[PDB]
RNA sequence: GCCGCGA
């Protein structure tokens, strides 16, 4: 039930149940994926000479223990070279300071260690770890209200969470909106891309007030008004606790 | 020996924002008057708000109407913000019907006899198809404070038809109010205080009428200080005893034992009234039988016995 | 242990601690007052801190 | 104010994110109030666009390149109408806004730099001795209600 | 039985020996006492009433 | 702003770093064993933590320099967080140190101590490494309480 | 309904001695208790007519710090005792009184020279305990009717230090309210539950009945609203 | 009985 030093880019160290199941249940990090054999991998940026390139390798637990991995909070130059000749790094389950030429891999982003639930806590680094855990646990118990209200201060992950949860309505191949109703959205697809023969339009049937698993309400309201040009991947209707395609 | 605050230089910024000024004030009365007036104005200011609505095809709040762009709950929340001013009436029915394309605001509400809409650009819904129409009846009532729709039950004394949508009522026009004090320009006096009160409302009520109403409320409340001074119920019971249809032999007995009311006979345990002369075992069972017929078993315990 | 288990804590401790503190300069220095009632009168009237 | 919270919960729980978020939400709502006030008087779109541009470019080497020059006039109007409630900023997790950036944002919106304002008691009308940190915080209604308890 | 359970909040107006009880929680824990008082004062003669 | 940062802090921190470098050079010369340099670096980091906490407390205790009827004087500060800690209403000196001074030497993977401590408080940000380090102690304490 | 508010009825007054009172009012509308209590307290505490001593003259050294010619009590304590002295002046804005004692024995308020137009409420009030033994004390006090509480900030009268030494800057408490406290508790009437009840505890220095003090404060506050209630009047 | 949750 402890945080092994290999939980860096694979398993969230913050979000976990409190009383009986602490450490026995975990959440995948934002960038963590599964290897072909079934082991957790995390992305990193290759380092050639002293310039950090944009090419990306997914490293597993065994592989990342040999290379020296740089830090996300390492300042760079215009050409990509390290500004400082000395950079903090992790070599083998530890943390030390190495020259700019001994760096093998670079952390892709500052969110790599933090899962989805803890990624929506602004100023997370200013909060105690246990209180951050409490906040991450409690964020998942909130219920949708009458009107969704955007967070005046967020972390930029609200859009990704809202869109990727399937709670909203996303235009698969939307063009210009033809008809908007409180329960239907009809979009006339642009002529630039089309399926030959029979033409066709996109119809979305919004789900109105519907009982959830926790006896809460599920409702969807449109964002588009009429004749609004909608691109592919746009948000048409926001589900419960979502404002303009942003988690709220 | 005190100067009386005169309401002078009242100015209006916008249709809602307003400034009132009380020029002559003493040293410490400024903050007292300002705080009292602010509390009175924020707490209880009579006003008008939407009480309920009736849409043609809508059956409940969580439903949808074909052709409109907003949920019926959204329509109710929009109508909750509608601000009107009425004269001489308290139950004004504002029927509105419109068809076409675009938003529907308070401007298309049917022009009633004496009802003024403060702003006609307050949209309440949208129509998104040519051949669809909306038609609804709004009831606007006059009230004082915040009355939730759920907590009122008196509206259910007469059964409401399925379709009456009860909305919450605020009745308070004064949304925001602030006050400030400054030095008066009077130079002959050593120093005087001047109070400026800024009120932001929904346009329902005039600022001067607001100040007058708050001052009158405060005065009537203070009037209580100006002169301190001050220094067996059940209808079955309380019934004539000659109503149980008893025998002749018990009528003399009951009169002899001072039993003239039904309830008194009830309070006697079975054991005690046997010592009454010539009660009769069979006659007692008749007394118990008729009392059991009314459902009053002997042996009860009352608290008080009025002579009537 | 015999120690009083019912004891003010949190806001109350902050309420008394702020009340019983001294400042080198404030509204009123070296004033001689006849009773604690006058101290309350001056604090409420805003003429003393 | 809408919610009153006990300060004592902060120094013992080490929830400094509480105070930082309240200050920064106060700054965001101040920007929104400025935009709403400018929208109230129906001034020319050029000066509103200039104010929005100045607000968006604030920061210390921020990787945000939003520009209103390539933004349509009607689009600028709609954007300014959308964020009239408040400027919905986003601070990422481990690289977020610093205290200097928050303070300069507060300065932009004509708000105190320290993030604390003078508060008056609503019942007695007397000003509290110390300034109180008034801000805007995102509160959540959890699923533990007494109607079920 | 004769047992209730609910969430606790703070009352700063209460005395040391007092506690706030919901009147909906009451009228249930004290139902037999209410029946007895109703029967005693003559409001209801039978238990069903 | 209630968490007043000692302005000497970084100075002594830098000094500590310099000393660490020197012992590394000593460890590069081969006259110092791993245990000796490890113990010495832990000791010097603990001394730096103690002195930075002392400097912060000295700065934050008598912060109010208020004038009197003559010249100027100094007294116990009315800092709200200091008033919270001193009155005993809530908090303690260690939490004050974690708020303003350096977080300190901390580690609980197996009970040992990492050589490099957390030199950033909560008023400033924490690096990813520092947060991941503190999570060890957080999870250890929470699991200990839970069982 | 509208424009009809709950008026407190069957008020309770718990008088204690002759200067302490506890006036209870119930029921009041939600939020009206705080308004009434705060307004009445502020008026009773900040601006009320009254009379209190202002100037003192003691024969001998007129300095702020004095040897007090061996009167067993520092002149600061004498000023403190004079501060709590209450008087009733009749038809004068200012009045000067003199007191003179010879012979060992505590001095009282009844021992000032008799003036028919100035009334002493508490004749046994002690000012000092005489000049130790076999000596005399003379004190000339000056009392003027004022309003509220004026602290001895400065004299700002006459020229140079003549007025300051003629007055010695004795603190003046014109308003006859020794202490005023208001409390709002919860009371209910019929189906309504959220009602306010007001408890006003007032202790008076004397010269005025506490209920009379409440009456005067309420009357002046009400007459401060004539300009807004005159035309908008039911009667 | 499992699963999740609150102090």
């Amino acid at each position: 039930r402890d945080v092994h030093p290999t939980h860096y880019g694979r398993v969230c160290p913050i979000e976990t149940p409190e009383g009986p199941n602490i450490g026995l249940i975990n959440s995948l990090s934002v960038y963590a994926q599964t290897n072909e054999y079934g082991f957790l991998e995390t992305p990193y940026r290759k380092v050639t000479d002293g310039v950090v390139t944009d090419e990306i390798h997914y490293l597993s637990a065994i592989e990342e223990g040999n290379y020296v991995i740089a830090q996300a909070n390492s300042n760079l130059d215009e050409e990509g070279h390290f500004v400082e000749d000395l950079v903090t790094c992790r070599s083998k389950g530890e943390s030390s300071l190495f020259s700019r030429d001994q760096v093998d891999y670079m952390d892709v982003s500052t969110q790599q260690v933090v899962s989805v639930g803890a990624s929506l806590i602004p100023f997370l680094e200013h909060d105690d770890a246990n209180r951050a855990l409490m906040g991450a646990n409690m964020q998942r118990q909130a219920v949708p209200t009458l009107r969704a209200d955007k967070p005046l201060v967020g972390t930029g992950m609200e859009r990704a969470v809202a869109v990727d949860s399937g709670v909203t309505a996303v235009a698969k191949r939307g063009g210009v909106v033809q008809y908007v109703d409180a329960s239907r959205i009809v979009i006339k697809v642009n002529e630039d891309e089309m399926y030959p023969g029979e033409a066709g339009i996109d119809i979305y049937n919004l789900t109105k007030y519907t009982r959830s698993n926790q006896n809460t309400c599920i409702n969807q309201m449109p964002c588009v008004s009429l004749g609004e040009p909608v691109e592919r991947g746009d948000v048409l209707a926001d589900g419960p606790s979502t404002d303009l395609g942003e988690l709220a | 020996e005190f100067l009386k605050p005169r309401l002078v230089d009242i100015e209006q910024v916008s249709s809602t924002h307003a400034k009132v000024t009380l020029e002559p004030l003493e040293r410490g009365f400024g903050h007292t008057l300002g705080n009292a007036l602010r509390r009175i104005l924020l707490s209880s200011m009579p006003g008008c708000a939407v009480t309920e609505v009736e849409i043609d095809g809508v059956l409940h709040e969580y439903s949808t109407k074909e052709g409109v762009q907003e949920d019926i709950l959204e329509i109710l929340l929009n109508l909750k913000g509608l601000a009107v001013r009425v004269q001489g009436k308290d139950e004004v029915i504002l029927t509105l019907n419109k068809s076409g394309i675009g938003p529907v605001t308070a401007a298309d509400i049917t022009h009633d006899g004496d009802v003024e809409i403060v702003k006609p650009q307050h949209v309440i819904c949208h129509l998104t198809d040519e051949n669809a129409s909306i038609s609804m009846r709004i009831k606007v009532q006059r009230g004082r404070g915040y009355v939730p729709a759920s907590t009122r039950i008196h509206s259910e004394e007469d059964e409401r038809p399925i379709g009456r949508l009860l909305v919450d009522a605020c009745y308070s026009p004064v949304e925001r109010i602030a006050y400030n004090v400054e030095a008066a320009r009077v130079e002959q006096r050593t120093d005087l205080d001047k109070l400026v009160i800024e009120m932001e409302t929904n346009g329902t009520i005039d600022p001067e009428e607001a100040i007058r109403r708050a001052a009158t409320i405060l005065a009537e409340q203070l009037e209580a200080f100006v002169d301190l001074r001050d220094v067996e119920f059940d209808p079955i019971l309380l019934r004539p005893v000659d109503d149980l249809e008893l025998t002749v032999r018990s009528a003399n007995c009951l009169k002899a034992e001072a039993i003239h009311y039904i309830g008194d006979l009830v309070q006697r345990t079975e054991v005690e009234l046997l010592k009454t002369p010539n009660l009769g075992k069979k006659s007692l069972t008749e007394i118990k039988d008729v009392l059991a017929s009314r459902g009053l078993s002997l042996g009860m315990r009352l608290e008080n016995w009025p002579p009537a | 242990n015999g120690e009083p288990i019912i004891v003010p804590s949190q806001d109350v401790v902050l309420g008394l601690y702020y009340m019983t503190r001294d400042c080198v300069n404030a509204k009123g220095e070296g004033m001689v007052l006849t009773g604690p009632k006058e101290a309350e009168r001056l604090y409420r009237s805003g003429l003393a801190s | 104010v809408d919610i009153v919270l006990n300060p004592l919960g902060v120094p013992s729980r080490m929830n400094i994110g509480q105070i930082l978020e309240t200050h920064l939400g106060m700054a965001a709502k101040g920007i929104g109030d400025k935009i709403n006030a400018m929208l109230k008087q129906q001034q020319e779109v050029a000066k509103l666009r200039e104010f929005i541009q100045r607000a968006y470019d604030l920061g210390a080497d921020v990787r945000q390149k939003v520009d209103l020059s390539t933004f349509s006039d009607e689009e600028v109007m709609r954007l300014a109408e959308n964020l009239r409630k408040g400027m919905p900023i986003a601070t990422p997790v481990f690289d977020g806004a610093k205290e200097a950036e928050i303070k300069e944002l507060l300065k932009l919106g004509d708000l105190p730099t320290s993030g604390q304002i003078r508060l008056y008691d609503g019942r007695t009308g007397e000003q509290f001795e110390r300034p109180v940190t008034v801000g805007y915080m995102y509160m959540l209604k959890l699923n533990h209600l007494v109607d079920d308890k | 039985d004769y047992s209730g359970r609910s969430v606790i909040t703070v009352g700063p107006y209460l005395r040391l020996h007092q506690c706030g009880l919901p009147k909906k929680m009451a009228l249930e824990l004290f139902k037999p006492f209410i029946y007895g008082k109703l029967e005693l004062r003559g409001l209801a003669t039978t238990i069903k009433a | 702003d209630d968490m007043v940062i000692p302005e000497k802090k970084h100075e002594i921190i830098s000094e500590a770093e310099a000393e660490v470098a020197e012992i590394q050079e000593q460890f590069q010369s081969g006259l110092v064993t791993a245990g000796e340099r490890y113990n010495k670096v832990i000791d010097i980091w603990a001394a730096a933590n103690d002195r930075v906490s002392k400097a912060m407390m000295d700065n934050l205790q008598t912060e109010t320099v208020i004038n009197r009827d003559g010249q100027e004087e100094k007294q116990v500060s009315f800092n709200s967080i200091y008033m919270m800690a001193d009155s005993g209403a809530r908090g303690s000196a260690a939490q004050i140190r974690q708020l303003a001074g350096m977080r300190g030497l901390m580690a609980k993977p197996d009970g040992s101590i990492i050589e490099t401590p957390i030199t950033a408080n909560f008023r400033e940000g924490l690096n990813v490494l520092q947060y991941f380090i503190s999570t060890h102690g957080a999870r250890k304490g929470l699991a200990d309480t839970a069982l």
